[PDB]
Formats: structure tokens, C-alpha cells, sequence
């Protein structure tokens, strides 16, 4: 079977009420649910079948029938913030959720868009990378997409985000696409495309290879 | 009256001047039979039963882990080892002062869910602690035809016990001094797969298929049994090689076995030289479904065992206790 | 806790990594066994189990390169991957479960796990990082560029140190090399882009490595 998860993301702020959501493909009887915070392994937070395994707060809940299930959190702490997955066991191979980011909710921000050419020291070592900075956004979902002379990159780039600030609850993104030079040297417009809640038409910043 | 976990106690006919491991353990452990023993009909009565999530099945495992940690102690991992009498003799489990067992009698009970034609004893039937993979050994048979037993058929994970209604006889025998093997009609045996498959194909929606076991531990990929004091493990391979739309299998008798009952390590001395032979009924199967990757062409099942819950499970399905208040 | 285990690491492509995963004695008696990974970034994946039974299962997309198996003598589960692939890179948990076979309460659900083992497959050897310098703008932003190096970790610091206002540096992420590569970004004020001069200090201790690299228009 298959379980999917949503929404991606939950933003709540403290005290609110979180509720998960996990579908199956096929009637089940019931599915377990997992915390997961950086670095360390899932913690189980509702045994099969329900209710709650033992150490888990009251304020953990869980719920659901046949195809659809929920795990509610009545009122969130900030020790709840983390992702969570759900869990079957119809049949091997035992199916994980993908999983439901709970982030600390807050006003929406638009990402401050910057992007960097490869320099003169990393193009001699035969490479070069091009850089796409998405800095302090809320919510953290955002679209980043690479056009080279108007061919859209696929493939051929990375991205990396982090964590939610603790001070300021945005998150920063880079999206590095890695071309050789041969490849970078034949191309003139370089430019990386944002798409975003905080922006009402998707962002575009670019560069012309050789023009300061 | 709700169904209630205690401490049973055990009868049996087990005799104290006999040396035989079995009857050694019964005498110290279990009390001598009720002459007659009452068993009382429950009109108009439903009762739900799941020998999956049954206690009873529990303390018979942890009585047989004393009885063999008890009776056999050889020597290995860390530690005498004179040869013993082996022979399992039937055992009654009884309901102490306060409390009660109930009895489903229904024809073709699938093992869980409600029973209607209920009754009380005071004891369980005489059950032989039998030790075996793959094939159930001098156990006991559904009158009507097979039955076949699961907690969730759809869960490839779990196992299916198989309750034969027509015994096979199968006769081991040890005249390399280590060398045996194991004699049964193929025919016969033919049918039996015919029977099971039948009842598989009320399930399915499928075409079925049998396989010898996939790897793991010696002990659940042939048939190991005891006998004489001796430890035998069976290719089944010759058992187990089916698709659908006499017999002789090589034994050999291993010195060196693992415990089912913990872990770590036993190690026996080499057999006794002279004549060794078992003549079992063969009653009952454990097979286990391949599932994951199916096809609409084949269902693979294969020989199983390991877990000797699931032995004393295929007795003591038509069973419950309850605290009689 | 429960479940301890001692996996491999850093593996090179088209070898095969043993994980054992020794039990307690009860957990080994009585509870089913997980093999359970996961890739950075993404969610769990199950492999296969082991039923205290003894019975072997494994998942049908890895079948062909993973084995199974289980030491009775001494109470240890273990799990071989072979013909190693860079996205086999992963944490590998054992872990345990009643499975509804446990004798009290019949419970499913994975409540203890093993530590995991962390496997890297790559051909990649230790590896001080290139830092290439990231120049500001026409608020401005500026950066490192820290790429091909490994194994994890290098440290930044800006200015000596002396710059956290504003600083973000991403986490590490690993290249089709099999090679780590990372930035650091700072935003700041576009009045003192003339005049303030930016250092981003790089620290490779596994290479002993450690660079200052100004990056200036
Ligand atoms: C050596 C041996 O296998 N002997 C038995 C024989 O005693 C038994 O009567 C027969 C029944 O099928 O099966 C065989
Ligand atoms: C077995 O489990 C499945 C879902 O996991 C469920 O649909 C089915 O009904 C269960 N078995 C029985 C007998 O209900
Ligand atoms: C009713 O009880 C009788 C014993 O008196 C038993 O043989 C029978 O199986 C029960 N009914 C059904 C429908 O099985
Ligand atoms: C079991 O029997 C089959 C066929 O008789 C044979 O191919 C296989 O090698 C045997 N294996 C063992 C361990 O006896
Ligand atoms: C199982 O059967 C296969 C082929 O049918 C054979 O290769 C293997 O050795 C057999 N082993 C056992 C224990 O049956
Ligand atoms: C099965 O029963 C017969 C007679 O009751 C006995 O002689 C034989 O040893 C038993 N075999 C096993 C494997 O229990």
C-alpha cells in the first residue's frame, strides 16, 4: 500500500491546534505515527493499534478509519515542532508517510533575491558554479528555476535550506547549478527564477556573461 | 465472567517410575487426571475466542521452557550430558478454584471471532508438547476438512497454520552414522497439498504455488524434530515443489543446535549407534506467504515454524479462560 | 538502550557494507526486527525484518542486493547491502517491533530504535575545501562558495568571527562526486560595502586545512 501525507507543511503558532493528515491507497485498520526532529531517530507517538505509546503528553491524539487518518497535537509547544510520519503494515514493504513539516507560523515575507556568477579563481579549476541566494522567506515553500539563454535547466542543479531561524522565523535557500566551463563560456544570459507567496509575479534575477 | 490471565495448572498420566524426560517433568510439575472429567454445554451463549492473542499459548510456551531447561541440559555455551528418554505425553491444562475455561466446539472454528456452541471444562484435552518446524507432529485434526488459520491472511508477515483432517504417516530412520531420512506416500501427500490448496483457493483469487523455504536459521528451513533423544533436521525440499491450477527426504542428525527457547547454543553428543525410527501422523502445517511481489500468476507459500507459540497454538485454538465471578 | 549496532561509513561504490545489531536477550526473544534507512532530507524506508521466529523478509526493491540474517548464538541481527550506490547513502537503523506478536497488549509499533549507522557511499578520499569567493552586488549580499571537500565537517566564521549579524551558512550538501560542497552568505549594508572588508574564515580540520578568503568586488 501507499500513504501520503498532508500538508507538506503546518505553520502554527504556540497553543494553536495541529492536526496531521495520512490517506492510504487501500482500507487500513490503523497507522502509527512517528516524530522526527533533526539528527535523531523517529520517536513513536501513537502505537498500532491506537491509542498513544507510553511517555507520550497527553496533548498527542489520533484518529481515522478505513483510508483516512489523523494525529492531532490540541494544543502545540514548542517541543512539537519537528516532522512527523505515518506508518502501515498491511504488507511488506511497510510504507513510511512522507512526512508533515510543523513550523512556527508568522506574516508572510518575501525572499530577498540575489544571484552570483562563477569567479575568475574557480573557472580556472574547469568548473563553474552559479549561485541563486533566496534570503530570509516565509513560508519556507518557494520555487527556484534555471534558465541559460532561455533553456531551462533541469537536472543539473542543487539546493540547500536552513533550518528556521529561531530569532526571526524565516529560512534562507541557496540553489547552486553546476555547469563545466566549456558549457558556461557558451551560454551568455544566466539567470535563476523565483516563485513565491510573498511574490506576486515570480521573481527573476539574471546576469551577462563577461559584463560587470 | 470476562476473560482473565492466571497461572493454570497442569494434569497428566505421565508415570513416576519411568526415566522418560516428559514423564520426569509431569510428575514434579502437573497432578494426576480427574477420573471423570465434567464438560458442561453453555445454551444460548456467544463467546468471541483468538487463539492469536491468547495467554494460554504463553504459559505453555514458558512451562516447555522449563521442562526443556529442566529434563536436557547438556552442556554449551558456558557449561554433564548423559543421554534421555524423549517422548512427549499428552498434558491437560486445569482451571484452578475461581476460575474457568471455555470450549469452543463449533465445527470449523477459523480460530478467532464469535464461537456460539460454547462450553466449560475443567480441563483442556491431553496435548503433547511436540517440538517441530515446518510439519505438525501427532498433534490433532479438524474432523470436517482442513482448516486453515491466520490473524490477517492479507498480512504476508504472518503466519498460516494448517489443520489437516487426514493424517500422513511419516516414518524417519537412522539404521556415516550422522545420515538419516524420512519415508511418506506421495499420492497421499499429493492430496494433502490438493486439500490444502483447496482451502487456500477459497481465499484467493489466484493461482497457488509452493516453494521450500528461503534461507534462515537450519532449524526453520528443513523439518527439525526430536527423536530419541536425537536431533533431526529434514530437506523438505521434496515436500514443498508444487504449482497447481512415495517419498523419501535426506535427514541428518546435528550435535550442535540452537535453542529455540533462548539464546545461545546447545551441543549434544554424536547419536547413539544402533536403531533409530519415529513413525509420526503428520496433522498440521506452518506456511508463510512470500507476499510484496505477487504476480498474477503465481502465490508462493513455503514451509515455516520457529516460533513454537504458534505448536501449542494449533491445540489450544478452541480455548479461552475466563475468571468465573 | 535496547537495540545497539556498529555499521560501516564511508563505502566506495560497488562494495557492500555489513550492519549487525545486537539485541537484548528480550527484544531478540520475543519482538520482530526492523532494517530501516533513511537518505538525508527524505523520509524512512523499510528493507526488511526479522521475526523472532527466525523468518527472513526483505523488500522486494532491494532483494537482489540485500541479505538478511540472524545469530542465534550470541543475539544479533545483521543486514548486508551489497553493489553500493552514492544514493544508498543513508542512516541504517535496526529497529524493534512487537508486530501484535508480543504477549501483552498485542501492540504494533517501533518503540525502541538502535542508535543507526551511518553509511556514505563515495570514492571519495579526505579532502580539504576549495573556497571561492561569492562578490557583492552592482542592502548587499556577499558569501563563500565551499565546495569539494570531505569528509564533513567544515566550520565558517566572518571577519575572524567578528560578523554574526546576518550570517547564513547552509548546510553541507553532497555532490555527484561524492564530494561536499556548502556556502555562507552575509547581507549588509550597501554604505559600507567600500570601506568594510569582509573575510570569511574556512576550517577543515580532517585535512587540516583552514583558509581566509576575502571576497571583494
Ligand atoms: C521403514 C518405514 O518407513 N516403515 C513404515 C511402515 O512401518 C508403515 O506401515 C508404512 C505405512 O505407510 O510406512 C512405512
Ligand atoms: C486485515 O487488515 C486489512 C487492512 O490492514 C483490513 O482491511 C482487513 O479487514 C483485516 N482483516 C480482517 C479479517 O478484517
Ligand atoms: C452445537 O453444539 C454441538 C455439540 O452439542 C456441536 O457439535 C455443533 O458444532 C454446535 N453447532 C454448530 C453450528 O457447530
Ligand atoms: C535439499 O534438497 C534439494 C533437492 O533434493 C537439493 O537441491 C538441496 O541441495 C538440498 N539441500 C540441503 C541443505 O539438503
Ligand atoms: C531449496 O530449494 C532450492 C531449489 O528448489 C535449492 O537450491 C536449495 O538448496 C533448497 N534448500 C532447502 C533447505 O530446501
Ligand atoms: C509420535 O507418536 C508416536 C506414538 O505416539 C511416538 O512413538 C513418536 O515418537 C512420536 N514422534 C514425535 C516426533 O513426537
Amino acid at each position: 500500500i501507499v500513504l501520503t501525507q498532508s500538508p507538506a507543511t503546518l505553520s502554527l503558532s504556540p497553543g494553536e491546534r495541529a492536526t496531521l493528515s495520512c490517506r492510504a491507497s487501500q482500507g487500513l485498520n490503523f497507522v502509527v505515527w512517528y516524530q522526527q526532529k533533526g539528527g535523531q531517530a523517529p520517536r513513536l507517538l501513537i502505537h498500532g493499534p491506537t491509542d498513544r505509546a507510553p511517555g507520550v503528553p497527553d496533548r498527542f491524539s489520533a484518529r481515522g478509519s478505513g483510508t483516512e487518518f489523523s494525529l492531532v497535537i490540541s494544543s502545540v509547544e514548542p517541543d512539537d515542532f519537528a516532522l512527523y510520519y505515518c506508518q502501515e503494515y498491511s504488507s511488506t514493504p511497510y510504507n513510511f508517510g512522507p512526512g508533515t513539516r510543523v513550523e512556527r507560523k508568522r506574516t508572510v515575507a518575501a525572499p530577498s533575491v540575489f544571484i552570483f556568477p562563477p569567479s575568475d579563481e574557480q573557472l580556472k579549476s574547469g568548473t563553474a558554479s552559479v549561485v541563486c541566494l533566496l534570503n530570509n522567506f516565509y513560508p519556507r515553500e518557494a520555487k527556484v528555476q534555471w534558465k541559460v539563454d532561455n533553456a531551462l535547466q533541469s537536472g543539473n542543479s542543487q539546493e540547500s535550506v536552513t533550518e528556521q531561524d529561531s530569532k526571526d522565523s524565516t529560512y534562507s535557500l541557496s540553489s547552486t547549478l553546476t555547469l563545466s566551463k566549456a558549457d558556461y563560456e557558451k551560454h551568455k544570459v544566466y539567470a535563476c527564477e523565483v516563485t513565491h507567496q510573498g511574490l506576486r509575479s515570480p521573481v527573476t534575477k539574471s546576469f551577462n556573461r563577461g559584463e560587470c | 465472567w470476562k476473560e482473565a490471565e492466571t497461572t493454570l495448572f497442569c494434569a497428566s498420566d505421565a508415570k513416576a517410575y519411568e526415566t522418560e524426560k516428559h514423564n520426569v517433568w509431569a510428575t514434579h510439575a502437573c497432578v494426576p487426571t480427574d477420573p471423570n472429567p465434567q464438560e458442561i454445554h453453555l445454551e444460548n451463549v456467544t463467546e468471541e475466542f483468538n487463539m492469536w492473542k491468547n495467554n494460554m499459548v504463553e504459559q505453555m510456551h514458558t512451562d516447555i521452557i522449563s521442562l526443556w531447561d529442566q529434563s536436557l541440559k547438556p552442556c554449551v555455551k558456558l557449561t554433564a550430558c548423559p543421554k534421555v528418554t524423549f517422548e512427549p505425553i499428552p498434558i491437560h491444562y486445569c482451571a484452578p478454584a475461581g476460575f474457568a475455561i471455555l470450549k469452543c466446539k463449533d465445527e470449523e472454528f477459523n480460530g478467532i471471532g464469535p464461537c456460539k456452541n460454547v462450553s466449560t471444562v475443567q480441563c483442556t484435552h491431553g496435548i503433547k508438547p511436540v517440538v517441530s518446524t515446518q510439519l505438525l507432529l501427532n498433534g490433532s485434526l479438524a474432523e470436517k476438512e482442513v482448516k486453515i488459520r491466520c490473524e490477517n491472511i492479507t498480512n504476508n508477515a504472518k503466519t498460516i497454520i494448517v489443520q489437516l483432517v487426514n493424517p500422513v504417516k511419516i516414518n524417519c530412520t537412522r539404521p556415516d552414522i550422522r545420515q538419516a531420512h524420512c519415508n511418506v506416500n506421495r499420492t497421499e501427500w499429493n492430496n494433502t497439498l490438493h486439500q490444502v490448496v483447496e482451502q487456500l483457493r477459497k481465499h484467493f483469487n489466484k493461482t497457488i504455488n509452493f516453494a521450500n523455504s528461503t534461507g534462515g536459521d537450519l532449524e526453520i528451513t528443513t523439518h527439525s524434530f526430536n527423536c530419541g533423544g536425537e536431533f533431526f533436521y529434514c530437506n523438505t525440499t521434496n515436500l514443498f515443489n508444487s504449482t497447481w491450477n512415495t517419498i523419501i527426504l535426506p535427514c541428518r542428525i546435528k550435535q550442535i543446535i540452537n535453542m529455540w527457547q533462548r539464546v545461545g547454543q546447545a551441543m549434544y553428543a554424536p547419536p547413539i549407534r544402533g536403531v533409530i525410527r519415529c513413525e509420526s501422523n503428520i496433522t498440521g502445517l506452518i506456511l508463510t506467504r512470500d507476499g510484496g511481489n505477487t504476480n498474477s500468476t503465481r502465490e508462493t507459500f513455503r514451509p515455516g515454524g520457529g516460533d513454537m507459540r504458534d505448536n501449542w497454538r494449533s491445540e489450544l485454538y478452541k480455548y479461552k479462560v475466563v475468571k468465573i465471578e | 538502550g535496547q537495540l545497539v549496532q556498529s555499521g560501516g561509513g564511508v563505502k566506495k561504490p560497488g562494495t557492500s557494507v555489513t550492519i549487525s545489531c545486537l539485541a537484548s536477550e528480550y527484544t531478540f526473544n520475543e519482538f520482530v526486527i526492523h532494517w530501516i534507512r533513511q537518505a538525508p532530507g527524505q523520509g524512512p524506508v523499510w528493507l526488511g525484518l526479522i521475526k523472532r521466529s527466525g523468518r527472513l523478509m526483505t523488500s522486494y526493491k532491494f532483494q537482489d542486493r540485500l541479505s538478511l540474517r540472524r545469530d542465534r548464538s550470541t543475539g544479533t541481527v545483521f543486514m548486508e547491502l551489497r553493489g553500493l550506490r552514492l544514493d544508498d547513502t543513508a542512516v541504517y537503523y535496526c529497529a524493534r517491533d512487537g508486530l501484535g506478536e508480543v504477549a501483552p497488549a498485542y501492540l504494533y509499533g517501533i518503540d525502541a530504535w538502535g542508535q543507526g549507522s551511518t553509511v556514505i557511499v563515495t570514492s571519495a578520499s579526505t579532502k580539504g575545501p576549495s573556497v571561492f569567493p561569492l562578490a557583492p552586488s552592482s542592502t548587499a549580499a556577499l558569501g563563500c562558495l565551499v565546495k569539494d571537500y570531505f569528509p564533513e565537517p567544515v566550520t565558517v566564521s566572518w571577519n575572524s568571527g567578528a560578523l554574526t549579524s546576518g550570517v547564513h551558512t547552509f548546510p553541507a550538501v553532497l555532490q555527484s562526486s561524492g564530494l561536499y560542497s556548502l556556502s555562507s552568505v552575509v547581507t549588509v549594508p550597501s554604505s559600507s560595502l567600500g570601506t568594510q572588508t569582509y573575510i570569511c574564515n574556512v576550517n577543515h580540520k580532517p585535512s587540516n586545512t583552514k583558509v581566509d578568503k576575502k571576497a571583494e568586488p
